[PDB]
């Protein structure tokens, strides 16, 4: 197959800004490619067919360059639709692949999370499990380090993570993680600790509590 | 004007064959495009599934070539998508989408032709191929040129497909050696000859031999000198392949350690865990409780069960002032539970756990 890579992977800025976005293609393909832009949870949708060519009906700020092995998507008056996911697609040969796609975010001042920290409680202990949750609320950007301490040892490999899209009005992000055990490990240890790094905090903000209390 | 939409199971069982039709609105099915399916797995990225051709001809990721089937049926205008032995990583939302050869809005009224080949342009010997040449409407006259060993082929039959496009076709019935080279379209209209179509090699296969000039990686030689792109995306229907089977969700309550050095503002939240059929509603207080409130995408642990966590953050003043219930419905089992989450009291003393 022909490899198709965008870049950059991630982006991020403000209404009204000019962007560009890159695709190339690992050999020549005389123009045959696309762009799509999907918007979080909706369908793709076509912007540029032909490299350069602008699709019916979409607005004209969006316009696709290049040829051979390197293509440019740019957007020149960036309106709040526009902040989606965009994807290449090479056409000229038997698989038409597309790109891991870039996502577009929206810039903002940079806001340190509120850090919460919650025991198990005891209706879940019953059934013979413990799950203590960290929450980081509304930060920005994402970019944020979660680590859990049991009695001072740091844990790997009992807790996920799950972060919630750009909110609509703060452009910020929440962040749940969830440390999950067995009553019998939960009942070996007394203090369960959170510390929580990020850009918008000088120092690692530690919330914890005490088994028990 | 053109519609996709998809049809097919919600919810399947893993090692199931599973089938999903698409329903076309406001165009037919026997027209020059392509009918494809393209998937796209929960945050991972758009991967193409395939192709079906007016011909009939089908074209497959060979990533799943093994287990993927397209088929059309023009009488209900649909075209479906079955696919074998799914593993849970299948699991993903579908879109069927159009692929068609879009035209620069550049018009010459006099604009360059296109060939094609059906069923494709590698073809066994003694087996039929036919070229398609396609140009502006009220085309005369189509002509069909061999490049090396120079002969042509006119043909007056000329059909409008559209008020923008008209076609003819030469058929090959029992392709030999000397018939593979180089093809291309040229048509009269308005009393002069249009530009030469770009080349397409036809390909011979056979018992040892392959008969080919001597563009694309390994193989798969274009079949036509027109690129097709999807124009048309279907809203795309999500499909969930799992081990498993429908679960009222266990709900737990996150209660802010009545006293923690709290500040200004507070947190408590709903655990909702281990629930199968992925959809489920949590709203605080009915309604009533909007502003704050921030519920996390489902995560599907090796259990093959979906968990997440709601949260609201209050003023820390509101300990007594307001009681909160989070409200939870599954409708697939509709269970609907709803459980008040406040803190424990410091009266009952330390709680002790062992064995
Ligand atoms: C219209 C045009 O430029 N066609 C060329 C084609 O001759 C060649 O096969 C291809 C290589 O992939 O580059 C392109």
């Amino acid at each position: 197959a022909i490899r198709m890579t965008q870049s950059p992977s991630s982006l991020s800025a403000s209404p009204g800004d000019k962007v560009s976005i890159t695709c190339r293609a690992s050999q020549h393909i005389n123009d045959s490619l696309a762009w799509f832009q999907q918007r979080p949870g909706k369908a793709p949708k076509l912007l540029i067919y032909g490299a350069s060519n602008l699709h019916s009906g979409v607005p004209s700020r969006f316009s696709g360059t290049g040829s051979g092995t390197d293509f440019t998507l740019t957007i020149t008056g960036l309106q709040s639709e526009d902040f989606a996911t965009y994807f290449c697609q090479q056409c000229n040969c038997f698989p038409p692949d597309f790109g891991q796609g870039t996502r577009l975010e929206i810039k903002r001042t940079v806001a340190a999370p509120s850090v919460f920290i919650f025991p198990p409680s005891d209706e879940q202990l019953k059934s013979g499990t413990a799950s203590v949750v960290c929450l980081l609320n509304n930060f920005y950007p994402r970019e944020a380090k979660v680590q859990w301490k049991v009695d001072n040892a740091l844990q790997s490999g009992n807790s996920q993570e799950s972060v919630t899209e750009q909110d609509s009005k703060d452009s910020t992000y929440s962040l749940s993680s969830t440390l999950t055990l067995s009553k019998a490990d939960y009942e070996k240890h007394k203090v369960y600790a959170c510390e929580v790094t990020h850009q918008g905090l000088s120092s690692p903000v530690t919330k914890s509590f005490n088994r028990g209390e | 004007e053109v519609q996709l939409v998809e049809t097919g199971p919600g919810l399947m069982k893993t090692s199931g064959t599973l089938s999903l039709t698409c329903a076309v609105s406001g165009d037919y099915v026997n027209t020059n495009r392509r009918w494809s399916w393209v998937r796209q797995a929960p945050g991972k990225g758009l991967e193409w599934i395939g192709e079906v051709h007016q011909s009939g001809r089908t074209n497959y990721n060979p990533s799943l070539k093994s287990r993927v089937t397209i088929s059309v049926d023009k009488s209900k205008n649909q075209f479906s998508l079955k696919v074998d032995s799914v593993t849970a990583a299948d699991t993903a939302v579908y879109y069927c989408a159009r692929a068609s050869p879009l035209k620069s809005q550049r018009d010459t009224d006099l604009p360059r032709p296109s060939i094609s080949a059906e069923p494709g342009t590698v073809i066994p010997l003694g087996s039929h191929v036919t070229f398609v040449c396609r140009g502006p409407v009220g085309v005369q006259t189509f002509r069909l040129e061999r490049e090396r060993n120079y002969l042509y082929s006119d043909t007056e039959d000329v059909s409008q497909t559209s008020p923008s496009e008209s076609e003819a076709r030469f058929r090959i019935d029992s392709v030999n050696a000397g018939n593979a080279g180089l093809f291309r379209c040229i048509y009269y209209k308005s009393r002069k000859w249009s530009e030469q179509s770009d080349y397409l090699e036809l390909v011979v296969k056979g018992e040892d031999v392959t008969w080919a000039l001597s563009a694309c990686p390994q193989g798969e030689l274009p079949i036509s000198t027109d690129i097709y792109y999807v124009d048309v995306w279907g809203n795309g229907t999500t499909v969930t392949v799992s081990s498993a089977s429908t679960k009222g969700p266990s709900v737990f309550p996150l209660a802010p350690s009545s006293k923690s050095t709290s500040g200004g503002t507070a947190a408590l939240g709903c655990l909702v865990k281990d629930y199968f059929p992925e959809p489920v509603t949590v709203s605080w207080n009915s309604g009533a409780l909007t502003s704050g409130v921030h519920t996390f995408p489902a995560v599907l642990q090796s259990s093959g069960l979906y968990s997440l966590s709601s949260v609201v953050t209050v003023p820390s003043s509101s300990l007594g002032t307001q009681t909160y219930i989070c409200n939870v419905n599954h409708k697939p089992s509709n269970t609907k539970v709803d459980k008040k989450a406040e803190p424990k009291s410091c009266d009952k003393g330390l709680e002790v756990l062992f064995q």
